[PDB]
RNA sequence: CCCAAGAGUUCAUAUCGACGGGGGGGUUUGGCACCUCGAUGUCGGCUCGUCACAUCCUGGGGCUGGAGAAGGUCCCAAGGGUUGGGCUGUUCGCCCAUUAAAGUGGUACGCGAGCUGGGUUCAGAACGUCGUGAGACAGUUCGGUCUCUAUCUACUGCGGGCG
RNA sequence: GUCCAAGUCCGAGAGGGAAAGAACCCAGACCAUCAGCUAAGGUCCCCAAAUAUAUGCUAAGUUGAAAGAACGAGGUUUGUCUGCCCAGACAGCUAGGAUGUUGGCUUGGAAGCAGCCCAUUUAAAGAGCGUAACAGCUCACUAGUCGAGCGGACGAGC
């Protein structure tokens, strides 16, 4: 997981979640694609 | 769950598989329960032993009368202990039998006085620097208390020079090798805090 | 020899769900870690 | 909001009562309490109508969810839902003696879980296949936590696939 | 200059409540005076002792 | 008791007199090295003929010590001189020979190369 | 930190990332000359510590161009620990042998009414070079006095009075 | 910081406010008084005066003193324009997804997917993953289900 500034769809299947007030980039089907901080 | 004893001395003895032991006798003598505080005058479960009687002449009246409403009279150590293993009442005596062959206890005693001592010998302080490589007069001295306007005073905890002295120490989880009754031995092994005759709190 | 990690579930007064407790003890002790 | 405006019509045989506060729910699989708090919900005697009051982001949400819970609770007490548990790897060992698991795997001690009253155990590990465990109860809930924490003992390898999955669910596999 | 007013007795103060997330959000520092002793205590844990 | 800079007698028929200690193996800021524990040494002599060259630095353990050194039973040894013999790049002695006696406490730490050739132990 | 031409067998973001841009910190060299020239004692080392985390080890995780073991990168975390020598006045640096590790910094580049004076800016002498000369050098070498009985506060200990 | 020009103040200036500040805001102190009205700034308590009224926003303790970026985001309130909609809007579920043809050039191999360049049946069919090339999955599109909103652009406030 990397931690960004600013948190963008590295594909089609990301989710952009929101957890504890705190922007989450999710892809289950690719781990790599995850990042924070928004 | 605990008692009150009195160092006697330190020797050596063999395990029954060899290896020397060093151990120390603490002659911890039939203790006498004189108050049984509860948790509904005091505030909590609790109750007294004393150890050593004394005089009709030192004592007090408020102590002979303290001790009129128990069995034994005024003693010279009363020491309360708490969470016991047999609900028992007062004027009852416990001579050595709390303890097993085996078990571990968490002696406690008063350290011996080494008076006014230096940082050297009370902290583990080392000089200032060498013996002779010009040094004038601090083979002994602290050195440095603190930093410069920065926070221009001594920051409390600073360790300094003061009476050593003897307090309370434990000596945490000593392990007990003989438990004669007869004559109340208890013989443990390891060292004791204190000089020699004197008083120590058994805490099993 | 081995040990056995006996995990069992508890209705907790603090909040009212079924929490989980564990702990490694022997492979012939687990039944009296189990029926308390 | 759409999936609140839903009725909660109920399969007769299990009964829903109100209180203050505390919604019941008491079907043939025992009683199932909810604490609900910023929804009005009534019981007409065949179908449970929860509404709302105001939309302020927070209402309109707990509408959909409290709406959910309570048809959960229904499908749940009135049947029941279960979950299946498949050990795959080679070593691996299930066993049950009722109301405890019994799993060995390739760690050096084996795991013996007494779940709760309020969810069955089946298992069948029949001759060579993978150990295949079943769980069913009236609580959802409480059946995914239980299922979350057998799947925990051993998560799933990428590599080779051994670990305690669910039967289906393909998992995300690599070369290696 | 005098002290003038009334005795008070409140008398429920373990049902007070505070408005926000301040139960759980509130920070009360406690310096001790020696280095690096600055406590720091919580609305939550303060009124689970007195 | 044996320490950095500290002169020791090679014991066995590897080729070499006197050795120099230069660390003592088994820890951070470790003081000294009694019987059977390992050194990093220097060989300082070096005999004529000999198998090791003066210069090179290997590795040792100490079989006498001239401090007293406690058992278990509560006995003590004390020998007249610091001998050490040195070691392979592995847990193993090189040469064949041990002069003089040693330790029995060398012989609880899996030494028994260094103890099964030795006059007494 | 932002954009991503590429490099990565193909694939910008496992890892690195040019051409450009936006900020945080005040530990380096600077800019200003604002308090001190009826004196704020300057480098290095010793003793004593204390603080921040921008974490070297130990502790918990995400991704991997992670089969396992060893790795790379990022996130949370300041409780404890963080070696001894050769050279040099050295800070720094190189080397030798270990260790789980041999952290980065602040506190008047911490600390000289606590220590040393090895270096630097006192008077002597000599070398290279400049100057006709007296003399000088961010050139080098040998030698060369570090004052004070603790009043207030700040610390480490021990007592008397009163409540 | 420094050097000029147009003003004010300190210098040589008391008093009130910003918690404490020579210059910032108000305001130019002949004395005495246990009198009243106001300026800046304020009216929950420390500390004089509103726990005053009317309307809306904020959920961050943002804020209640001053002061912040490139660049992210499905936080929320509000104005205009704006397409799809009971001849059935978006999402979800189920099924279909062809033929000339494997389009032509090149390539040992290019078959919708190394690179370049229409027709027929229909309710509809287009000359991303992967395979040495095929194959296969998916997507564009259409059919049935429930049945009411589904979205974009320009701003403004926190």
């Amino acid at each position: 997981m990397k931690v960004r500034a600013s948190v963008k769809k590295r594909s089609a299947e990301c989710i952009i979640v929101r957890r504890k007030g705190r922007l989450y980039v999710i892809n289950k089907k690719n781990p790599r694609f995850k990042q924070r901080q928004g | 769950s605990g008692l009150i004893g009195k160092k006697i001395g330190m020797t050596s003895i063999f395990d029954e598989n060899g290896k020397n032991i060093p151990c120390t006798v603490i002659e911890a003598g039939p203790c006498v329960v004189t108050q049984v505080r509860t948790n509904e005058v005091d505030g909590y479960e609790a109750l007294q032993l004393g150890f050593d009687d004394k005089n009709e002449k030192h004592s007090t009246k408020a102590a002979l009368g303290h001790f009129k409403k128990a069995g034994t009279v005024a003693k010279k150590k009363v020491v309360e202990f708490q969470d016991f293993a047999a609900a028992q009442a007062l004027g009852d005596l416990i001579d050595v039998s709390i303890f097993e062959e085996g078990e571990f206890v968490d002696v406690q005693g008063v350290s011996k006085g080494k008076g006014f001592q230096g940082v050297v010998k009370r902290h583990g302080f080392g000089g200032v620097g060498q013996a002779t490589h010009g040094q004038h007069q601090r083979l002994r001295a602290p050195g440095s208390v603190g930093a410069s306007s920065y926070p221009s005073r001594v920051f409390k905890g600073m360790r300094m020079a003061g009476r050593m002295g003897g307090d309370n120490v434990k000596v945490q989880n000593l392990r007990v090798l003989k438990v004669v009754a007869e004559k109340n031995l208890l013989v443990v092994k390891g060292c004791i805090p204190g000089h020699k005759n004197s008083y120590v709190i058994i805490q099993k | 020899k081995r040990l056995s990690k006996a995990i069992k579930m508890v209705k907790s007064p603090k909040t009212g769900a079924y929490i989980f407790v564990e702990s490694i003890m022997a492979p012939e002790l687990v039944d009296e870690f189990l029926k308390k | 909001s759409r999936i609140g405006k839903s009725p909660i019509v109920i399969p007769a045989g299990v009964t829903v009562e109100v209180k203050d506060g505390i919604i019941t729910v008491k079907g043939k699989k025992g009683q199932l309490v909810q604490e609900f708090s910023d929804v009005n919900v009534t019981v007409e005697g065949d179908q449970v109508l929860v509404e709302r009051s105001s939309d302020h982001k927070d209402h309109r949400a707990k509408h959909g969810l409290f709406r959910s819970l309570i048809s959960n609770m229904v499908v749940g007490v009135s049947e029941g839902f279960t979950k299946e548990l498949e050990l795959v790897g080679v070593g691996y060992r299930a066993a049950n003696q009722g109301n405890k698991l019994d799993l060995a795997l390739g760690y050096s001690h084996n795991i013996v879980l007494e779940i709760a009253p309020e969810v069955s155990l089946e298992t069948i590990s029949e001759a060579g296949a993978n150990p295949i465990v079943k769980l069913t109860s009236f609580d959802k809930q409480l059946l995914g936590q239980v299922a979350a924490k057998i799947r925990g003992f051993r998560k799933p390898e990428p590599y080779k696939g051994k670990g305690v999955k669910f039967v289906g669910e393909v998992l995300r596999r690599k070369a290696g | 200059h005098v002290d003038c007013g009334d005795n008070v007795i409140v008398i429920n103060s373990e049902k007070i409540n505070l408005t926000g997330t301040k139960l759980n959000d509130k920070i009360y520092m406690r310096h001790t005076g020696y280095p690096g002793g600055q406590r720091t205590l919580t609305a939550k844990v303060l009124q689970s002792k007195n | 008791m044996v320490q950095q800079e500290s002169r020791l007698k090679v014991a066995d028929n590897t080729g070499a007199k006197e050795v120099l200690t230069i660390r003592v193996l088994g820890g951070t800021k470790r003081r000294y090295a009694s019987v059977g524990d390992k050194i990093v040494v220097s060989i300082k002599d070096a005999t004529p003929n000999g198998n090791v060259k003066k210069g090179a630095v290997s590795t040792a353990v100490v079989v006498r010590t001239k401090k007293e050194v406690r058992r278990a039973d509560g006995s003590y040894i004390r020998f007249d001189d610091n001998a050490c013999v040195l070691l392979n790049a592995a847990g193993e002695m090189r040469g064949t020979r041990v002069f003089g006696p040693v330790a029995r406490e060398l012989r609880e730490k899996q030494f028994m190369k260094i103890v099964s050739l030795a006059p007494e132990v």
